[PDB]
């Protein structure tokens, strides 16, 4: 609660893994808007 | 991709027989006009020159590139096939 500029507060990334970012993306897919569409499926279509 | 040789009209004769020289294997000819190439500024000059010299001629129309619509921004199209997959 008091001023604590005598300690680091970014110790979470010490416990990150190989799949932390991609798991976060997976859990983020929940709340996104539907993507726009260019009509086709690929420029080669 | 240089266009500086496609600007003047040319007059060339029909190519005749070239055989092999028995001694050296060189290319022989009996056609005096095998190398004769005349240059003209317009088709009309060439046909006048051919007519006054009594040469039967066939003349073909000059073929120029048609104008083309080049757009660099098409390479990154949002919904067209003109988008490139590599650059």
């Amino acid at each position: 609660e008091p001023f604590d500029n005598s300690t680091y507060r970014n110790l979470q990334h010490h416990e990150y893994s190989t799949y932390t970012f991609l798991d976060l993306n997976v859990e983020l897919s929940k709340f996104r808007m539907p993507q726009p569409s260019s009509g086709r499926q690929s420029p080669r279509h | 991709s240089g266009v500086n040789n496609t600007k003047k009209w040319k007059m060339e004769f029909d190519t005749r027989e070239r055989w092999e020289n028995p001694l050296m294997g060189w290319s022989s000819t009996a056609d005096p006009l095998s190398n004769l190439v005349l240059t003209f500024s317009t088709k009309e000059d060439a046909v006048a020159f051919a007519e006054k010299n009594g040469w039967s001629f066939d003349v073909e129309e000059r073929k120029v590139p048609k104008p083309k619509s080049k757009s660099y921004g098409a390479n990154f199209s949002w919904n067209k096939r003109t988008r490139v997959s590599t650059k």
